[PDB]
Parts: C-alpha cells; sequence; structure tokens
C-alpha cells in the first residue's frame, strides 16, 4: 500500500523548537510535490507548507512565513519539516499530505478527513 | 429486396435527427457557461437571476413542492417493507419514482384508505397524518423544520439576458474533495469564483480560510484541462472586512507579513469615503490572487478581479462585460493579432 | 528561328517616341525624316502596304526585320573591314555580328581591328578576352554575355539562358499558387472540423478566387511572354474581362474577411448571433455579382494587339469602384481593430503592473508583435496593390510620349503587374497558417 | 475497559497473517513462465469508420450485445444510440441535466442506463412505449456523481458514485436494494463478472476491492496502484482482472492468488489511464492515455504490442465488442472511432 | 466518548478476508496462461481481419 508515517511531536513550552519527518512508501517519492496540513482542535484543516518534485517552490503560509523550515531527501524518500520558534498558538495535530496527481502543479489535499494519501498526524502542544 | 425500404426508413430517421441536432449545435454554440462555487448556499444564484426573470413566481412554490415528495417517498418506503387495497396500492406503486407526475388530486382519496388501515424515512409521521391539508398550502415552521429533502445535484439555470443566453450552474450538495469532478468543466466560458473575508470570531476559532482560497485557485488556474478558460474573480464580504479592520483590529497582518510593507497603488480607484487603512488591504487581497493570476498566463486565460458591489444590479453587469472581454480576447489570440 | 533582335530590342508592335529623338516603330527601326506626329505614319504606312496608323500586326514586325538585316547585311558586306569576318565565322557569330552591326551601325564595327583580326585568325577564348576590356562591354553588359557567349561556345545555349530563366521564373510561382490553393480546397472538405468553422466560408472564397487566377489568367499573360508575340487577337477582349473579375474578386474578399474580422471583434454577442450560414454565403456571392458587373461589361468600353491602356472614365472608376473604396475601408476597419486591441492591452499591461508591484517586501513586447500582425497583411496588400492602381489611374493621360507625370512606359509597368498579380500567391500563407490548416498540411504531405 | 486495545491488537495480528499468507503464494512470478512463449504478432489495428455527430465532449459508451449499437453521451446534453455497421445513428434522446459522464447498454437491448453530476441514475425503456423512448426511472440519489453503472439484467442495476459508496438498485421498485460503503475516495469504475454475482470496483483510494451482490461485503482487496483509479476491467474468465490509474499503468490483479501480477508501462509516458478492457481470448489489453493516444499491451509479456492512434484530443473511453470483433474508442473531439 | 464503533465494525471485515484458500502464483498463472493460449483462435484481434468477416468494411 501508499503509507505515510510522521514521527516526532510531543510537548515543549512556548518558544522552543522541534523537527518532525515523515517516510513515503508504495511509491516514487522522487516525482511527487508533497506538503504539510495542520488541524488545530476545534478548527478546520489549514495549510503550512509545500515542496516541489525538486525543491524549486517553497510556499509557506504567511502566518508561518519565514519562520519554519521545511527539506526533504528524494533518495531517502523522506520529508523533513523543523518549526522554530514555536508559538502558543500552533498547537495542533499536524498530518504529512501529498498531493496525487503525478506531474502536476495542482493539489487538492485539505479536506474533510476523506483524503486517503495522508497518513495519521503527530501531536504537538505548548506548556504554561 | 425488402432491406432497401428499411435501410431507407433508417436513413430517413438519420436525416430528421440530424436535422435537429444541427439547430441544437447551433444553439449550444451561443450559450455562455458560468461555474459558481464558494458559497455555501444556492440560492445566491437564484436572487441575482430573480432580478430579470420562471424565477419570478415566489419562493413558497419550490418549498411546497418539496412537501409533496416526502409523503410520496415515506408512503412508498413503508409499504415496500411489507383487504380490498390491491388495485389501490397497485396504483401508488406505479406512481413510485416518477418525475413528471408528482401527486394527483386523486392519489388522497387511494392513500387515505391505506392509511386507515389498522394493519399498516424519519421524519414520516408528521407529513402522513395531515394528508388533508392539500391546497391548490402556506406551510408552516414546524412542518419545514421537519422536512429533510436529499441534497439538490446540480442546481441549473439557464436564461437569456440582453439577447444572449447564458447557462449559470452552482454545484452544491457534493463532497469537499474537488479533484475529478471540475475535469468536467472545459467549454465553460467562465468560472466566477467568489472569496469571502473574517467573520466575527467571537472564541476565535483562526481557520484561515483565504490562505486555502489561495491555494484552491492556484491548483484550478494551473490545472492541466483548464488552461483556456478564465475566472472571474469575485471578493465578498466587502462590508465585513470595511469595519473590522480600523486600525488593529484585524488580523491580516499575522496572517500576511508581506501586507506590512504593502502600498496602495496609484492606479486605483477607492469608493468615495474609504479610508487609506481599508483601502490598502482591500487591494492587497486582488493583489495577491493577481500575483498567481499574472503567472504563468500564456495569453490563453486571464482573471477579471471585480469587487462585490452592494447593489446587486451591477454585478450583473461586471460579469456581462467580463464576458464580452472573454469574447474578444479569445478571438484577438483566434487571429494571431494580439 | 533566331530572334536574336527580339530580346535585345523588344518588339514594339506599335510607334513610340522619345524624349529628344525622332518617331521609332517596329523593331530597332528608325523612321527616317518625319519631324510632325503625323509624317511617321506614313512612312509606317509605306514600309508596311497596310494603311499603318501604328498598328503593326505580329508578322509585318519581322517582314521589317528582315529587310532590316538585309539592309545592314549589304553595308556590312560593302565595308572592306567587316567583309573577311563574314566567311571566316560560321552562321552562329554571324547573328552577333549583325547584332553589332545594327546596334552601333556599319561604322561602329569596323573601328575594332584588333579583335577583327582575331575573329579572322579563328580564335574565340582572345577575342573574347580582348571584347571584354572594351567601351562596349562597360555601357551594355546585359546583352553583352548573351553575344559573347554564343561566339566562344558555338551553340545555343546562351540565347537559351533568358528563354528559360523566365520559362522557371514563372513556372515555380504557377505551380506554388495552383499546389498551395488546391490543397486548401481539398483539406477545406476531407478534415471536417474545419468545415463548420463559418469564419472560414470568407476564406475558402478567397481560395477558389485566387485559383481562378492560376489557371484562367496567369497562363495566357505566360504564353505571352515570348518576346511580345502571343496567338490571341480578338481574345484579348475577353481575357481583360477575365483578369478584372479574378482581380475584383480577390480585392473584395480580402475586403470582405476584414470586415468580417472587425464585426467579430467589435461585437461578439451580435456576430456570433446575426452571422449564419445564410448570411455568410449571400456576403460570399455580392462580392462576385459586383465582379461580374465591372468586369463582363463588353460595351466597347475597353478597347479605347493586345497593347494599350483602358478608357479614361472606366478606368478611373473602376478603380475608385473596384479598389480606392475597399482599401479605404480596410484601412479604417483595420486602424478600428488596432485601437481596440490597444485599449485591451492597456488594461492587461495595468494589472501586470500591479501584480508586479507585490514584489514589496514584456512591457511593451505585445505591441511589437500586434503592430507587425497587421502590418503583414495590410502593408504586403497595399505594396501589390497600389502601385499598379495609381500608375492605371493616370497612364492613360499619356499623349505621345513625353510627360512630366510618372507616366512610365509599358515594360515597368507590366513588371507591376506581374508585381501586383504575384500577391495571390501570397494570400494562403498568410490567411491559412491555422493550426488546424498546419495539422491538415502535414497530413497531406505523409 | 481496555477492549479497543486488544481489538486493535487483534487487527494487527490479522493485518500482517495477510502478508505472511501472500508471501507463500508468491513463489514464482509471470515472467518466468512467459518466457518459453514466442513473442506477441505486432498489431496496428486501422480506423475503419469515424462516428460525428455530437457537438461537444463525449465521456462514455457500451457496445451492444448485437456487436452494432453503441450509446455515447456528450455533455450537450443528449444520448445518442449508434448502428457500428452502417454508421447510421438510430435516434437521439436529450437529457434533464447538461453534464452526462456515464452510459449503459441492457444486456438484452431493452434498457439504456445514463449518469453523471445530476447524482441521478435515469432508466429509458428503449423498446417500449411504442415510440420515442421515454424515462422509465430516476434511480434515487446518494451525494454523488454517478461515474459508471451497469446492468446485470433488466429488474437491477448497480452504480458507483463519488460518495465513496456503491449501490445495486432494483428498477422496479426504484430503491437502493444493496449499499456498499467500503471507500474513503470516489468510486469510478465498475465491471461484472461472467456469472453476474460479483464485481469489482476502482476508486480513487489507489484500491481496487471486489464484492459481492448477495451478501454485499468485501471478500479481497488489492493495492498495488500509486494513483486514483480511473478504469477496471474483468479478464474474461471471472478470475482476474485489470486495473488502470493515473500513475502511466496497467496491472493485472488476480483473485484466487489475491497479490499482484504484472505492470505494463514504459519510460516515455505520463499520461494516466483513461479506460481500460480486453479483447476476446484476453491476451490483448488495451488502455487509453491522455497523450492524444492509446496502447495495445500484451497481457502476458507486458511489452507494447502497439499503438492505436488518431484523435486531436484526449480520449475518453474505449470498449471491445462480444466476439472480439472491433474496438471502439472514443475521445473529447466529438469523435468515436472504430478499430479492427 | 470513544469512538467504539467504527473500529469495531473494522476488525471483523478484516478478518474476513485473511480466511481464503490462496493457490500460488506457479498454479493461478497456467490455468490463467491456458485460457487465452486455448482461446486464441476466437480471437480476431491477434491479426488483420479481412473483409470476409470485417461487417466495418
Ligand atoms: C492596363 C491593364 C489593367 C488590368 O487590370 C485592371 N484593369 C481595370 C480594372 C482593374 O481592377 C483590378 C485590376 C484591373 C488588366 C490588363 C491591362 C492591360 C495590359 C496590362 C496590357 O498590356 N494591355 C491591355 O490592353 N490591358 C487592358
Amino acid at each position: 500500500q501508499v503509507q505515510l508515517q510522521e514521527s516526532g511531536g510531543g510537548l515543549v513550552q512556548p518558544g522552543g523548537s522541534l523537527r518532525l519527518s515523515c517516510a513515503a512508501s508504495g511509491f516514487t517519492f522522487s516525482n511527487y510535490k508533497m506538503n504539510w496540513v495542520r488541524q488545530a482542535p476545534g478548527k478546520g484543516l489549514e495549510w503550512v507548507s509545500d515542496i516541489s518534485q525538486s525543491g524549486a517552490s517553497i510556499s509557506y503560509t504567511g502566518s508561518v512565513k519565514g519562520r519554519f523550515t521545511i527539506s526533504r531527501d528524494n533518495a531517502k524518500n523522506t520529508l523533513y519539516l523543523q518549526m522554530n520558534s514555536l508559538k502558543p498558538e500552533d498547537t495542533a495535530v499536524y498530518y504529512c499530505a501529498r498531493c496525487p496527481a503525478p506531474f502536476t502543479r495542482d493539489c487538492f489535499d485539505v479536506t474533510s478527513t476523506t483524503y486517503a494519501y495522508r497518513g495519521q498526524g503527530t501531536q504537538v502542544t505548548v506548556s504554561s | 429486396e425488402d432491406q432497401r425500404n428499411e435501410e431507407k426508413a433508417q436513413r430517413e430517421a438519420n436525416k430528421k435527427i440530424e436535422k435537429q441536432l444541427q439547430k441544437d449545435k447551433q444553439v449550444y454554440r451561443a450559450t455562455h457557461r458560468l461555474l459558481l462555487l464558494g458559497a455555501g448556499e444556492s440560492g445566491k444564484s437564484t436572487i441575482v437571476k430573480q432580478m430579470r426573470i420562471f424565477n419570478g413566481d415566489s419562493e413558497k412554490a419550490t418549498k411546497v413542492q418539496d412537501i409533496k415528495n416526502n409523503l410520496k417517498e415515506a408512503i412508498e418506503t413503508i409499504v415496500a417493507a411489507m383487504p380490498e387495497n390491491q388495485f389501490r396500492v397497485d396504483y401508488i406503486l406505479s406512481v413510485m419514482n416518477v418525475p413528471d407526475f408528482d401527486f394527483p388530486p386523486e392519489f388522497y382519496e387511494h392513500a387515505k384508505a391505506l392509511w386507515e388501515d389498522e394493519g399498516v424515512i424519519d421524519c414520516a409521521q408528521y407529513f402522513l397524518d395531515k394528508i388533508d391539508v392539500i391546497k391548490q398550502y402556506v406551510p408552516s415552521d414546524q412542518d419545514l423544520l421537519r422536512c429533510r429533502v436529499l441534497t439538490s445535484g446540480i442546481f441549473e439555470t439557464k436564461f437569456q439576458v440582453d439577447k444572449v443566453n447564458f447557462h449559470m450552474f452552482d454545484v452544491g450538495g457534493q463532497r469537499d474533495e474537488r479533484r475529478k469532478w471540475i475535469q468536467c468543466f472545459n467549454d465553460v466560458t467562465a468560472i466566477i469564483f467568489v472569496v469571502a473575508s473574517s467573520s466575527y470570531n467571537m472564541e476565535d476559532n483562526q481557520t484561515n480560510r483565504l490562505q486555502e482560497a489561495l491555494n484552491l485557485f492556484k491548483s484550478i488556474w494551473n490545472n492541466r484541462w483548464l488552461r483556456t478558460i478564465s475566472v472571474i474573480l469575485f471578493l465578498n464580504k466587502q462590508d465585513l472586512l470595511a469595519e473590522k479592520v480600523l486600525a488593529g483590529k484585524s488580523k491580516i497582518e499575522d496572517y500576511f507579513p508581506e501586507f506590512a510593507r504593502y502600498t496602495t497603488p496609484e492606479d486605483a480607484t477607492p469608493e468615495p469615503g474609504e479610508d487609506p487603512r481599508v483601502t490598502r488591504a482591500k487591494y492587497f487581497i486582488r493583489d495577491e490572487f493577481l500575483r498567481i493570476s499574472t503567472a504563468s498566463g500564456d495569453g490563453r486565460h486571464y482573471c477579471y478581479p471585480h469587487f462585490t458591489c452592494a447593489v446587486d444590479t451591477e454585478n450583473i453587469r461586471r460579469v456581462f462585460n467580463d464576458c464580452r472581454d472573454i469574447i474578444q480576447r479569445m478571438h484577438l489570440r483566434q487571429y494571431e493579432l494580439l | 528561328i533566331f530572334e536574336m533582335l527580339r530580346i535585345d530590342e523588344g518588339l514594339r508592335l506599335k510607334i513610340y517616341k522619345d524624349t529628344e529623338g525622332y518617331y521609332t516603330i517596329g523593331i530597332g527601326h528608325l523612321l527616317t525624316k518625319s519631324p510632325s506626329l503625323n509624317a511617321a505614319k506614313s512612312e509606317l504606312d509605306k514600309a508596311i502596304g497596310r494603311n499603318t496608323n501604328g498598328v503593326i500586326t505580329k508578322d509585318e514586325a519581322e517582314k521589317l526585320f528582315n529587310q532590316d538585316v538585309d539592309a545592314a547585311v549589304r553595308g556590312i558586306l560593302r565595308n572592306a573591314k567587316l567583309k573577311p569576318v563574314y566567311d571566316s565565322l560560321d552562321a552562329v557569330r554571324r547573328a552577333a555580328l549583325i547584332n553589332m552591326v545594327f546596334q552601333m551601325g556599319e561604322t561602329g564595327v569596323a573601328g575594332f581591328t584588333n579583335s577583327l583580326r582575331m575573329l579572322q585568325q579563328k580564335r574565340w577564348d582572345e577575342a573574347a578576352v580582348n571584347l571584354a576590356k572594351s567601351r562596349w562591354y562597360n555601357q551594355t553588359p546585359n546583352r553583352a554575355k548573351r553575344v559573347i557567349t554564343t561566339f566562344r561556345t558555338g551553340t545555343w545555349d546562351a540565347y537559351a539562358s533568358v528563354r528559360i530563366l523566365t520559362a522557371c521564373f514563372l513556372s515555380l510561382l504557377i505551380l506554388s499558387t495552383l499546389l498551395g490553393n488546391t490543397l486548401v480546397c481539398a483539406a477545406v472538405i476531407r478534415f471536417r472540423h474545419l468545415r463548420s468553422k463559418v469564419t472560414n466560408f470568407f476564406v475558402i472564397s478567397l481560395a477558389v478566387s485566387d485559383l481562378l487566377v492560376a489557371v484562367l489568367v496567369m497562363p495566357w499573360k505566360a504564353v505571352a511572354e515570348i518576346a511580345g508575340f502571343w496567338p490571341f487577337g480578338s481574345f484579348c477582349n475577353i481575357w481583360v474581362a477575365f483578369d478584372i473579375m479574378c482581380s475584383t474578386a480577390s480585392i473584395l474578399n480580402l475586403c470582405v474577411i476584414s470586415v468580417d474580422r472587425y464585426w467579430a471583434i467589435s461585437s461578439p454577442f451580435r456576430y456570433e448571433r446575426k452571422m449564419t450560414p445564410k448570411a455568410a454565403f449571400i456576403l460570399i456571392s455580392v462580392a462576385w455579382t459586383l465582379s461580374v458587373l465591372i468586369s463582363f461589361i463588353p460595351v466597347q468600353l475597353s478597347w479605347h494587339n493586345c497593347d494599350s491602356s483602358l478608357s479614361r472614365t472606366y478606368a478611373i472608376s473602376s478603380s475608385v469602384i473596384s479598389f480606392y473604396i475597399p482599401v479605404a475601408i480596410m484601412i479604417v476597419t483595420y486602424t478600428r481593430i488596432y485601437r481596440i486591441a490597444q485599449k485591451q492591452i492597456r488594461r492587461i499591461a495595468a494589472l501586470e503592473r500591479a501584480a508586479v508591484h507585490a514584489k514589496n517586501c514584456m512591457s511593451f513586447k505585445r505591441e511589437t508583435k500586434v503592430l507587425k500582425t497587421l502590418s503583414v497583411i495590410m502593408g504586403v496588400f497595399v505594396c501589390c496593390w497600389l502601385p499598379f492602381f495609381i500608375l492605371n489611374c493616370i497612364l492613360p493621360f499619356c499623349g505621345s510620349g513625353e510627360t512630366q507625370p510618372f507616366c512610365i512606359d509599358s515594360n515597368t509597368f507590366d513588371v507591376f503587374v506581374w508585381f501586383g498579380w504575384a500577391n495571390s500567391s501570397l494570400n494562403p500563407i498568410i490567411y491559412a497558417f491555422n493550426a488546424d490548416f498546419r495539422k491538415a498540411f502535414s497530413t497531406l504531405l505523409g | 475497559g481496555s477492549e479497543l486495545d486488544q481489538l486493535r491488537q487483534e487487527a494487527e495480528q490479522l493485518k500482517n497473517q495477510i502478508r505472511d499468507a501472500r508471501k507463500a503464494c508468491a513463489d514464482a512470478t509471470l515472467s518466468q513462465i512467459t518466457n518459453n512463449i514466442d513473442p506477441v504478432g505486432r498489431i496496428q489495428m486501422r480506423t475503419r469508420r469515424t462516428l460525428r455527430g455530437h457537438l461537444a465532449k463525449i465521456y462514455a459508451m457500451h457496445w451492444g450485445t448485437d456487436s452494432r449499437l453503441l450509446v455515447s453521451a456528450s455533455q450537450d446534453g443528449k444520448l445518442i444510440i449508434w448502428d457500428s455497421y452502417t454508421t447510421n445513428k438510430v435516434h437521439a434522446i436529450p437529457l434533464r441535466s447538461s453534464w452526462v459522464m456515464t452510459c449503459a447498454y441492457a444486456p438484452s437491448g431493452n434498457y439504456v442506463a445514463c449518469g453523471g453530476l445530476d447524482n441521478i441514475c435515469s432508466i429509458y425503456n428503449l423498446k417500449t412505449r411504442e415510440g420515442n423512448v421515454r424515462v422509465s426511472r430516476e434511480l434515487a440519489g446518494h451525494t454523488g456523481y454517478l461515474s459508471c453503472c451497469r446492468f446485470l439484467d433488466d429488474n437491477q442495476i448497480v452504480t458507483s458514485s463519488g460518495d465513496t459508496t456503491c449501490a445495486l438498485w432494483d428498477i422496479e421498485t426504484g430503491q437502493q436494494t444493496t449499499t456498499f460503503t467500503g471507500h474513503t475516495g470516489d468510486v469510478m469504475s465498475l465491471s461484472l463478472a461472467p456469472d453476474t454475482r460479483l464485481f469489482v470496483s476502482g476508486a480513487c483510494d489507489a484500491s481496487a476491492k471486489l464484492w459481492d451482490v448477495r451478501e454485499g461485503m468485501c471478500r479481497q482487496t488489492f493495492t498495488g496502484h500509486e494513483s486514483d483509479i480511473n478504469a477496471i476491467c474483468f479478464f474474461p474468465n471471472g478470475n482476474a482482472f485489470a486495473t488502470g490509474s493515473d500513475d502511466a499503468t496497467c496491472r493485472l490483479f488476480d483473485l484466487r492468488a489475491d497479490q499482484e501480477l504484472m505492470t505494463y508501462s514504459h519510460d516515455n509516458i505520463i499520461c494516466g489511464i483513461t479506460s481500460v478492457s480486453f479483447s476476446k481470448s484476453g491476451r490483448l489489453l488495451l488502455a487509453g492515455y491522455d497523450d492524444f493516444n492509446c496502447n495495445v499491451w500484451d497481457a502476458l509479456k507486458a511489452d507494447r504490442a502497439g499503438v492505436l492512434a488518431g484523435h486531436d484530443n484526449r480520449v475518453s473511453c474505449l470498449g471491445v465488442t462480444d466476439d472480439g470483433m472491433a474496438v471502439a474508442t472514443g475521445s473529447w473531439d466529438s469523435f468515436l472511432k472504430i478499430w479492427n | 466518548t470513544a469512538s467504539i464503533a467504527q473500529a469495531r465494525k473494522l476488525v471483523e471485515q478484516l478478518k474476513m478476508e485473511a480466511n481464503i484458500d490462496r493457490i500460488k502464483v506457479s498454479k493461478a498463472a497456467a490455468d490463467l496462461m491456458a485460457y487465452c493460449e486455448a482461446h486464441a483462435k476466437e480471437d480476431p484481434l491477434l491479426t488483420p481481419v479481412p473483409a470476409s468477416e470485417n461487417p466495418f468494411r
């Protein structure tokens, strides 16, 4: 099958940093535009980042623009997102989604939780 | 032999249907199709169509029509799971799933005897006891609260304005997975894409629907099968994004850091009475959308940003002028003149 | 035959006057005496036998050329210097020697003593090398390499040249025109998606038009290009009408397609609603109705051979009804189209600049192609069909052969006739390069 | 009471069981068996007839049981019925909704089904009413656009929509007889079995799942592909099928093995699959692409048997007839093309 | 609280997919290849058909 397993997460005081990773299998990881998707408790799904098939376009959300650092390795078939300067408003569950169309720039990953190319994400919160 | 007359009759049927289909092609080539998505209510397309036009009748007609189907569906589903009610139930079973029949006046006389039998959907007992309330009527609130009609598939409205036929349709009652049904829209003349701003947010949910709108617009604009169709982009909630901005009450800067060092263009035309602090924000969103519209433009499809005006009579004029511009630019690209 | 003088002097079947010189007619024939205009016609009639008001038949020109050649050879044989070379060289170089004796006279050829001795000693290469560096090959280089080559090679390859160059120059043009037009005429039918395009109902017409020129107008004026003699008597009276019709059809189909584009760009809704195939076809046919109303009027207005211009009240009026008004209204439509295109390029550039303004913390490149693609069609059209008409409206006003206006003689005017006719060959390269046309033509060659 | 933990542990053990079961049942592959067989005859078919008429883009079709009649639906809102012999369209019928996505011809030649964005399966009595075909039934909707509906007889049909739920109906009563709710994406393609007792549905979950018309459950599952499955079709024996998706490859899945068999793709192709079919025997596999071209493959050596081209637009559907005589294709340029 | 209904209805759906006898590929492909090899004479697509068997010519 096409599995996408997310790691990392956990509790950390506000202002700290945390790196998390996504390992995908069952397909050719090298030729797919990928990205992440957050979900705050009691709020709809929201968008954060994006990776092209090579690392060209690195689109961010203005709420996290210039703060988070995303990258990926096509050889190891892995994709990493590192959150620096974590804020108390980023407490959410993060999923690693991928666009369905191979060799394309169109994506439709944010859904009502029926999208299949998106594994179970990791939980991140802040302390008090 | 006898096969010649059969072949000639087949050819005559062909000629008749082809004479009809030539005119059908002539008609279809002259109707511009417009796709409306974004809103959570198809009625937003029935209001602007009611300002000129079969939609001129009152809204009570459709609501009363969605009351004559609930009883039919309930009586058909209750008797399908089971003295002199054979010929009375045969007609009811034959009147099942009949679109143009609905409920005749003689159906209540055949249904009251079956309802009076001691042996004989979720909300089915309220709309079945008052089977004698038929007239022509004027439903109440308790009746409309119990009525549960299935989601109307596609709201399709073909009208004619200024001697040209327009075909405007809203897509509702579908899932939020917009991957394989957008492909069915290529012969459309325009996609009118409406965007909203922030709401009350008061207990702020903080969903950031604007960035999701940017992402959906980027997915639709850069689609392989939508590269020739154009998007007329409307920005609704212009009044809600005016009193909520003020000087520091709008969280638009937190969701877009480029808004700080952003300036109002010189070629702008603010409405008489618009503050600079709200005009700058009103133009920032259209600039952000045109940042995606101005790129990848192969001279093959463009965008038409327009602010949602208060008077509902001029949005139709915006749409008409945009359709004229679309047709003009297509024709100029046809002759390699642009 | 020889026809050596038919390429250097030309067969002028009518009398042509000079700037200061006296009147001349025939083939390089100087009508002696005759200081008055009426005096030369008497000499022409006495030399031809018939009452020659100026009209000399195609055979009387040859009959007079024979007498001129007899006089020239008598004068050359009476001259002592030019006498032995006649018997030295063969009949091939006799043509070049008689040409030299007829051009510069019998006293001019005698002054070339060293070349005379070289040709007498049966030396062709040395004679050519000596005659090249002379005052005779420096003033008229066009007729030189045509007679020195014949005297050096000793064959008919020197005069096959002009004829074969013209033959190929016209054959390639006719083949290109006819084939490139019949390709469109076949692709509009062999392919389906291109048939249901009413906007092309006016292009196919053009095709038909520019093909009737290729089959029904080109070959007659082509065979008229031997050296100025054609097997057509009263047939030009029915051929000039053919030419007027075939030129008017195209000159009006261009205007029809221009007005069609203007209507399609100005009012798109009214265009896609009020433009039906029946209206398209009546618009196709009205141009041909005017073409036959202007051309096939044989009320003797054209005859007032085959070498005189048209009537004044007919030329200056058929040019207005056939060219001037169409070109004017075409300019109007195209300038209006360009104005609308500018109006929308302004808005597109405004949106692009306002989007580039998002760069906070290609401009006039489309104008070039717009002006280019408009100027191609319009300038090709006007440069092909404007000198012809502005010269055809002025030339019939020439009395005798001296005037201050343009009043250019017949050779350059025939060159301009063919120059304007060749635009029929450029019609399909400008009006029939749609992507569908390209795919059809690529499928037609495999 | 920690019951969910034990249930999840049992489910994980079950899920791990299938892996070992398939590993034990996969002793060899088809390439090791098909090395001895001689190569396929190189076949390049030709366009025998072209069927003009539609004004807009077609979307689906279905060969009649008589190898003569075709039913094609276009975006103009009208279904036309063909006669592949005379190329003589017998009649056309308009629609209530202009957007149609799938057709269906009855195995008896009496009813015709239509589905699309209207979320309504409209059945028409092709031969009844003693005249023009009338609207027979409008099956209830289910919040999903009909992507494929097929007839197993005249008394009941089976439809699939985008709500991740198929439905076997009963045309006589016009209600849902059996609901199938085992998908996470848009259910797109259906294909009945030779015995009409079960079928396999291909959806956007990158998976083909075999169902059953009797119990209404999933007996097996196949998760080989990488993208949204677009087309699926049985091998003409009821023991295997072929799936075609947006990953530009077609894969063969057997039932008794419950595992993938062969993959069909090249390096110079990227266009997704739009329609998959077989022949009468089943050795040639017909796959339509989005490169304005379709390919005939070998279903036993994974070699490109040949190409079938002639559409200036993307091909939308393709189908083989009963006796394997003709291969009809159909593209968005309003054009059907018969091959032989 | 916890949805002890969505996951409880899937354990049996998964267990019902593992209690089936699965024939090895070495035996499941033999009778699969034999079908298309023994019925190649009935498929007219394996060679171009002449005008005698083509109702489309
Ligand atoms: C002067 C001339 C013009 C012409 O073209 C036209 N003439 C009138 C109206 C026209 O509208 C478009 C085209 C056109 C065609 C033939 C000739 C002509 C030539 C060249 C000649 O050597 N000897 C002769 O007798 N004639 C009549």
